[PDB]
């Protein structure tokens, strides 16, 4: 549990050694530059790769390094490659285009993705049983999105289309946005196939297929390099209704994240100037996402001054998350903002603070935070920062899963329905991709409340671990079979009960077992 | 040498005692959850009521 | 043809409007009109309520007098309320918070100007004091009848909606007939000014006042509750001297359900007070 | 993993010592709403009332 | 005549309003609201209120304006929807009372019966009771001065009869009733000298200030009065109070027996059960 404050020098002295060996190694280099971050330590490496003329082994450490451990470190280290070189030449010239390219991963998850597909007819044909008008609609077609990441096989929804656009509602946009969860990676066909729909009188009737397509579109183009902004901002400029601003400020934030652009500070901050709370709400999680690292002087002040001069609440839960994405590596920096603002009057901000202190201590470095989130968890009488208090406390202590069931145990049965739902989302996020045990023993006591947060909440939990599981490892009949009783038993259940019982059992076949999430 | 099995050896003994000074805390922390779960579960009951 | 999830907000403007208005919510049906301004779609906010005097026919779109009405309407603009009228509110006494066929056809006509029509019904008569959870009524529209009743998005609220689950009224006169959640809002000067107003209204004027009279009341009056208190500490003491052979015979189940604990906890606590307020006559009598 | 093992059991020693206080506030704040909901129960009761048999 | 009044929360509450339908203007004045109440008992009760627009000059303070057909209207409506309340007096926000006070109640007392009078704060930072009833009655002066309106202080409390309790226990969630025992005792006798404190200490400095930079005669009379009573303690030797301090500390002792006594019956079962039960769950565990 280091403080940064000697590990970085420990770290910088320690990667001297093997470059004065007869080899240099990749695990002390990554494991080093995974957390210093230091343009000082990577120049050097950088340049070594013409001088050691050796092709094969530069391609793992690019990949990888230009895979994580850094987005605006990138964004720097693109141009400093971008200047080494000409303004072997020939060789040296594709080496450095093709290690920053970055689309062949997407190339060969297409394609080992796009052959390893299982679809099975009883879950589709579970969800058309148990389809609602109403509440499950979206829970049908994110499942679907779910299960058919990746693959891009709308074949399941060229069936019919008196399924989909049968009700003009939000529907359609969470149908078009789960459609965009569908297919990803592509530059003509996605375009192409968003203006295929309706090529014949440029008029839409239902402005949800635009504003799907935008957020469709940025999800598609999601940290990609040929990104499609500069097209984006004059689309963005013409006037439409709250599709445009709502889903054009969705997808250009997302397709924007890290750049740090002032445009889009600017024209986002003109598009929430009209003080409307979903245009707003978009904004602000669109400049959460463009805001990775930059921490603007008087963007912070601005929202913060922004956020009690205005009456709506979607304002006040986007800016809440726009200035709790933005808070990122501010460990030393935060200390007072997050201690300032967590004696304020707005629950909502106040559920801002523990939000954006989230991020920001990740790694189980500060053993601090955790008395004043455990201690607003209690003490405070609103439910609102005791439901959304938890999850600051996962999100740092992400590292050991062990450790979690032991102090939360406690909160599965807490006073209130709304801690408890907060620490099934608690047992979700810190034990996903693990197999520990030690939440699975207890999800039994909270699969049968008669208060349908705790179910609702236990069954996502329940879902966030049996991903990648074999069953003959542990006895995992009791969850599975009591989580196929939730959608037979949604006649006799809640409504929202069986929302959050069959989204759950998206989650466990979305990509056909082969794609999973990792923390 | 004689200083990892005797030195270190006191040091890691003396680290046996701080795991019994933490299963105090351990324990102290495990039933003070079971009076905590007491509690919770009547005053969870009455709110039942 | 477009439905969002709107919410209506509340302060304790009309709140305690609604519970002067609840005192004086006799049988007699009663009228009352709210206020507000509408900025957005999916959100309402209500600022002013008034209320309206009583008529022999009762509700009625004919008791509703408009020059009334626009009278004390106008006045309320040549002044510092530049709202418009939100909706109007009743009571329904002893026979259920329900609508009748008057009720609902004086909202229809009511609902023409109004898109939203908020309607809110107060019944303090039965309702005790431990919970004054209030619920805000809604008109459905009747050629909504073939789609889906309610198309509201964000259905997380409808677990707060489901506070209000009698088997008789909500879905025993659900058809046409919906709710709508509500929330609350409290700024700093009405939690300061309430809350120190209310712990004022708890404590004393100089707040050192009261505080001698109980800590020299302690050696003329609560003597007898002391000399009482062991009197029934006593009174279990005689039992306790039979606990033991029972304890000594069976040791295996509980069958009397009194804990012979908490209550002698509870006279410790109301013992205590002599020892706390000793400190107090300690400064009295030194400065 | 024989020396590391101080060092690497400090983080349980920190992780175990931070409970003190968090059980602290429980048991002083779960008392206090059990005294609210205690009341808030026996403020129910109320002394108008009809006699049955 | 009157002993003690009771002002409900509602018109507080209504001052809140005055303080939200500002519109931010800049102005922030006395705004004076119609006080109204029931006068046929003898103790005053507040149910509701209502306001007037009140504008005065920048630099004259005798300019004030009020309304004569609002006050019939609003008056006349409100005793139309509700007849058991009228008119008593009014009311003003401003926390120091100005010289034209005289000439704005003055109508009130020609219109309407004997007004009393409420100065409160505009921010709500004092520690002490906001309300102060102030009744509006000329008394005879022994210095020989002409006789004028005198503002004698009658005892406020604030308290809710049926709904507001409520309404205000539901709204708040934070607030604790009683609850005698520890801690509502000990908060009390802990923040108690605090309270007495910024009371006091907040006053005998202005007060120390105006006795030797005071002209304007102040009423210097009551001071004799004042130090008077402040001197009615001159510091006891105690002497006699000793048997007294022997029977309280007696009482102490009784409380001592009475704690360890019942503690140590409460001892029984949680030191019967650690053995019975845990010795038996573990010799049966296995
Ligand atoms: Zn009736």
């Amino acid at each position: 549990m280091q403080n940064k404050q000697f590990r970085n020098k420990v770290l910088r002295v320690l990667v001297k050694i093997y470059m004065n060996l007869e080899k240099p190694d990749f695990i002390n280099v990554c494991q080093c530059l995974i957390f210093l971050d230091d343009p000082q330590a990577v120049s050097d490496i950088l340049e070594k790769l013409v001088k050691e003329d050796n092709l094969l082994m530069a391609y793992q450490i690019c990949f990888d390094l230009y895979e994580s451990a850094s987005q605006q470190f990138l964004s720097s280290v693109i141009q400093n490659l971008r200047t080494v070189g000409t303004p072997e030449p020939k060789d040296q010239t594709l080496k450095m285009i093709k290690i920053l390219s970055g689309e062949m991963a997407i190339e060969l998850h297409l394609q080992f993705l796009i052959r390893n597909n299982n679809t099975d007819l009883m879950i589709l044909k579970n969800t058309k049983d148990a389809v609602r008008n109403s509440v499950c609609h979206t829970a049908t077609v994110i499942a679907n999105s779910f299960m058919h990441c990746g693959t891009t096989s709308d074949q399941f929804l060229r069936d019919n289309l008196e399924w989909l656009a049968r009700a003009t509602n939000w529907a359609k946009f969470t149908a078009t946005a789960s459609l965009g969860v569908i297919h990803k990676g592509h530059e003509k066909e996605a375009l192409q196939l968003m203006a295929t729909y309706l090529p014949k009188d440029t008029s839409p009737g239902s402005a949800y297929q635009e504003g799907g397509g935008l957020y469709a579109l940025g999800l598609i183009h999601a940290n990609h390099g040929g990104d499609i902004i500069d097209y984006l901002l004059n689309q963005l400029k013409n006037a439409s209704n709250d599709i445009v601003r709502h889903g054009g400020s969705l997808g250009l934030g997302l397709a924007a994240m890290g750049t740090a652009r002032q445009d889009v500070y600017d024209l986002l901050k003109t598009n929430l100037y009209q003080d409307d709370a979903v245009t707003g709400e978009a904004a602000g999680l669109a400049l959460g996402l463009v805001m990775l690292g930059s921490k603007n002087a008087q963007a912070i002040e601005d929202m913060v001054g922004y956020a009690q001069e205005t009456q709506h609440e979607k304002i006040l839960r986007g800016l809440a998350v726009g200035i709790a994405l933005v808070m990122y590596g501010r460990m030393e920096e935060a200390d007072a903002l997050i201690e300032s603002l967590c004696r304020d009057k707005d629950p909502i901000l106040r559920r801002s603070g523990m939000y954006t202190v989230a991020m920001a201590y990740c790694g189980s470095g500060n053993n601090k935070a955790i008395r004043r989130l455990l201690h607003v968890a209690v003490s405070d009488v609103n439910d609102d920062v005791r439901r959304a208090a938890v999850e600051s406390l996962g999100f740092i202590l992400f590292r050991t899963p062990e450790q979690c069931p032991s102090v939360v145990s406690l909160l599965s049965e807490s006073y209130n329905p709304h801690v408890r739902y907060g620490a099934a989302m608690a047992l979700g996020i810190c034990c996903a991709g693990t197999g520990n045990k030690e939440a699975i023993n207890l999800l039994e006591p909270m699969t049968n409340d008669p208060v349908n947060y705790v179910r609702q909440g236990a069954l996502i939990a329940s879902a966030l671990i049996m991903i990648q599981q074999t069953e003959i490892t542990c006895p995992k009949v009791n969850q599975f079979r009591q989580l196929y009783s939730k959608v037979i038993n949604d006649k006799h259940d809640d409504v929202m009960a069986k929302f959050g019982a069959i989204l759950a059992q998206g989650i466990l076949d979305a990509g056909g077992h082969n794609v999973t999430i990792s923390l | 040498l004689e200083e990892g099995k005797a030195g270190s050896g006191l040091r890691q003994y003396y680290l046996s005692k701080i795991e019994e000074l933490q299963l105090i805390v351990n324990d102290k922390s495990q039933n003070l959850r079971r009076l905590q779960a007491q509690r919770n579960e009547l005053n969870a009951k009455v709110r039942l009521l | 043809a477009v439905d969002t999830a709107e919410q209506v907000y509340i302060s304790s403007l009309a709140l305690l409007k609604m519970l002067k208005h609840g005192r004086a919510g006799v049988p007699m049906e009663v009228m009352g009109l709210m206020l507000g301004e509408f900025v957005d779609d999916y959100t309402v906010r209500v600022i002013d309520v008034f209320a309206m005097p009583q008529s022999g026919t009762g509700v009625s779109v004919e008791a509703v007098d408009p020059v009334f009405q626009a009278k004390m309407l106008d006045m309320l603009k040549q002044t510092g309320r530049p709202e418009m009228v939100v909706g109007w509110y009743h009571s329904h006494p002893g026979f259920g918070c329900w609508l009748s066929g008057v009720d609902i056809n004086t909202q229809q006509s009511f609902e023409a100007l109004s898109e939203r029509a908020v309607a809110v019904v107060v019944d303090p008569i039965q309702s005790v004091k431990g919970k004054v959870v209030i619920d805000a009524f809604r008109l459905i529209n009747a050629n909504m009848m073939v789609l889906g009743h309610e198309p509201r998005q964000t259905t997380s609220n409808l677990g707060h909606l489901n506070k209000p689950s009698i088997q008789a009224l909500i879905h025993g006169l659900n058809r046409h007939y919906y709710s709508i959640t509500i929330n609350y809002r409290k700024n700093e000067l009405e939690q300061k000014m309430l809350l120190n107003l209310h712990k004022k209204s708890w404590m004393e004027g100089l707040t050192l006042q009261d505080y001698s009279e109980h800590c020299k009341h302690n050696e003329s009056v609560v003597k007898e509750m002391l000399e009482l208190a062991k009197n029934y500490n006593k009174a279990v003491e005689e039992e306790d001297k039979m606990t033991p052979e029972q304890l000594a015979i069976k040791n295996v189940g509980k069958q009397d359900p009194k804990r012979h604990l908490e209550e002698h906890v509870d006279v410790l606590m109301t013992s205590n007070i002599v020892q706390c307020l000793a400190a107090m006559l300690d400064t009295v009598v030194f400065k | 993993d024989l020396y590391s093992r101080y060092k690497k059991l400090q983080q349980e020693l920190e992780f175990l010592e931070v409970q003190e206080e968090y059980i602290k506030d429980e048991q002083k704040n779960l008392k206090k709403e059990f005294l609210h909901a205690q009341e808030e129960v026996k403020r129910i009761q109320s002394i108008p009332l009809v006699i049955g048999q | 005549a009157v002993q003690k009044v009771v002002v409900h929360p509602l018109v507080l509450l209504s001052v809140v309003d005055h303080f939200n339908r500002i519109g931010k203007v800049g102005n922030q004045k006395r705004v004076v609201g119609v006080l109204l109440g029931s006068w046929q008992k003898k103790v005053l009760d507040v149910s509701n209120s209502f306001a007037v627009p009140f504008d005065e000059d920048d630099k004259d303070d005798s300019v004030w304006f009020l309304d004569h057909d609002y006050l019939e209207n609003m008056y006349g409506m409100f005793k139309k929807v509700n007849a058991r309340e009228r008119i008593v007096g009014w009311y003003h926000t401003g926390p120091k009372l100005h010289k034209n006070d005289i000439a704005i109640n003055e109508l009130m007392k020609r219109y309407c019966p004997n007004s009393v009078l409420v100065i409160i704060d505009v921010k709500p930072k004092d520690l002490g009771l906001p309300t102060e009833a102030y009744i509006s009655v000329e008394e005879v002066h022994d210095d020989g001065t002409p006789t004028s309106k005198t503002f004698e202080h009658v005892t406020s409390e604030i308290g809710a009869e049926e709904a507001e309790e409520v309404g205000v226990e539901h709204l708040l969630r934070d607030i604790k009733d009683t609850t005698v025992g520890t801690l509502s005792q000990r908060i009390t006798n802990q923040v108690h000298g605090l309270k007495g404190l910024n009371s006091k200490l907040l006053d005998i400095r202005s007060y120390l200030e105006k006795v030797a930079t005071g002209k304007l005669p102040i009423n210097h009379q009551i001071i004799y009065q004042l130090q008077d009573v402040f001197n009615l303690l001159p510091d006891v030797s105690l002497q006699e109070f000793v048997k007294a301090f022997y029977l309280k500390t007696n009482d102490q002792m009784v409380v001592v027996y009475l704690a360890s006594l019942i503690r140590s019956v409460v001892a029984l079962h949680n030191l019967i059960n650690n053995k019975i039960a845990n010795r038996d769950a573990e010799k049966k565990e296995g």
